[PDB]
């Protein structure tokens, strides 16, 4: 969620200079979001493997 | 007097021709601003074009 990735809701850029830092903020947000989703995918594969073994 | 009036007309013409050269409200020939910065990199770094008032 917006708090989770550090975006901070109701956070915009009022001038043409805050956008120069918003670029980097969105880059970091995208990086950490993709990392979290990769971890979730790994966990799902683990669940599948253990289910097979339990069978 | 005729040559002076010709001179004055041509000067007024230069002024009109100079102040009308705006695209989208922004221009680099009137002298309104000191420089224009465009995007040049996917991270925000800019391409700088100084202003050349004419």
């Amino acid at each position: 969620s917006l708090a989770g990735i550090g975006l901070t809701t109701t956070s915009t850029f009022t001038t043409a200079a805050a956008a120069k830092t918003m670029i980097g903020t969105i880059d970091t947000a995208l990086q950490t979001a993709t990392n979290k989703l990769a971890s979730l995918g790994t966990s799902s594969v683990g669940l599948d493997t253990h289910l097979t073994f339990v069978g | 007097n005729a040559l002076k009036s010709d001179f004055d007309s041509l000067r007024d013409q230069i002024e009109k021709a100079a102040t009308n050269a705006k695209f989208n409200g922004v221009s680099i020939a009137d002298g309104s601003t000191t420089k224009l910065t465009f995007l040049a990199n996917s991270d925000g770094s800019g391409f700088t074009v100084n202003a050349k008032t004419i």
